[PDB]
């Protein structure tokens, strides 16, 4: 199947206890391996998975200059947007980026990203063909006409058709014996009684990778679409991860349930039965 | 200082492998969809906090909210409870979930 | 492999 690489930045102003803190993490797949932290004490790109860690010394000072001027540009992306909402210095603000790309089987380009968030939603993005923008609010649209003057988007659409699905071709063949692995979920059901009347019926889901995966319950074929608890998609610490959906059953009526599983590393998807 | 539409935590706490007794195992706190991003959580063993918890380096959803991750090596007993604590601007008071060896 | 180029809101 497809691949992705992404790198999610976060800045965030604490008026009065310091700096703003920039914190950077880069991914292939669900499988973290880098990370930058304004915060720590390095002040270097940092590994956090094994086949990052054969990449020479200059890829690791090429990486941290990017990443250290990312964050100082953030920072100051900061205080221009306060003074584009007239917002007070007293308030706490949060920057968000995305970027990376998705390539296919074959390792082709499939798709582009470059965008930003603050104060948790949508303030611009680059739009599919690369091109355009997207604009949230009227701060952003001063944004948009600074990056269409300034042919940004140019730019990005030339690291994501390349520098980018390079990167990623290449972080798959070094850890290919890792990310292009997939592991089934382990499944099992467990039950537990609520009064004399009623007994929740739990699936499990676990030690599965990539995180994608469907849990869901059915009684006597039909669907149980708003009467099911789901938790959200879990890690388990080990680079795999975890799933479990509920649902409340009459004393009795076990067995009129049945929990569907589906995952790619499944040839088929599962049904289990109490 | 908060900014922004306030989303409250989904807080889950588990270990990585089935509990057993007497194993080494790993004790999670996984903390997700929140916003902002500033928070506080912590391992408790027996209502009292864990000293060397590490934590994953912060990261967010497609919907722009954040998790994390803490975690710390145990070793599950009888007697012994575990539980995370979680801060958040959008909790009235610190939120204290037990660790259930069955969620 | 991070972006070579960040730019001004």
């Amino acid at each position: 199947g497809s691949h992705s690489m992404r790198y999610f930045s976060t800045s965030v102003s604490r008026p009065g206890r310091g700096e703003p803190r920039f914190i950077a993490v880069g991914y292939v797949d669900d499988t973290q391996f880098v990370r930058f932290d304004s915060d720590a004490a390095s002040q270097r790109m940092e590994p956090r998975a094994p086949w990052i860690e054969q990449e020479g010394p200059e890829y690791w000072d090429e990486e941290t200059g990017k990443v250290k001027a990312h964050s100082q540009t953030d920072r100051e992306n900061l205080r221009i947007a306060l003074r584009y909402y007239n917002q007070s210095e007293a308030g706490s603000h949060t920057l968000q980026m995305m970027f990376g790309c998705d390539v296919g089987s074959d390792g082709r380009f499939l798709r582009g990203y470059h965008q930003y968030a603050y104060d948790g939603k949508d303030y611009i993005a680059l739009k599919e063909d690369l091109r355009s923008w997207t604009a949230a609010d009227m701060a952003a649209q001063i944004t948009k006409r600074k990056w269409e003057a300034a042919h940004v988007a140019e730019q990005q659409r030339a690291y994501l058709e390349g520098t980018c699905v390079d990167g990623l071709r290449r972080y798959l063949e070094n850890g290919k014996e890792t990310l292009q692995r997939t592991d089934p979920p382990k499944t099992h059901m467990t039950h537990h009684p609520i009064s004399d009347h009623e007994a929740t019926l739990r699936c499990w889901a676990l030690g599965f990778y990539p995180a994608e995966i469907t849990l869901t319950w059915q009684r006597d074929g039909e669907d149980q679409t708003q009467d099911t608890e789901l938790v959200e998609t879990r890690p388990a610490g080990d680079g795999t991860f975890q799933k479990w959906a509920a649902v409340v059953v009459p004393s009795g009526e076990e067995q009129r349930y049945t929990c569907h599983v589906q995952h790619e590393g499944l040839p088929k998807p599962l049904t289990l039965r109490w | 200082g908060s900014s922004g539409i306030q989303r409250t935590p989904k807080i889950q706490v588990y270990s990585r492998h089935p509990a057993e007794n007497g194993k080494s195992n790993f004790l999670n706190c996984y903390v997700s969809g929140f916003h902002p991003s500033d928070i506080e959580v912590d391992l408790l063993k027996n209502g009292e906090r864990i000293e060397k918890v590490e934590h994953s380096d912060l990261s967010f959803s497609k919907d722009w909210s954040f998790y994390l991750l803490y975690y710390t090596e145990f070793t599950p007993t009888e007697k012994d409870e575990y539980a995370c604590r979680v801060n958040h601007v959008t909790l009235s008071q610190p939120k204290i979930v037990k660790w259930d060896r069955d969620m | 492999q991070y972006i070579k180029w960040p730019w001004y809101i």
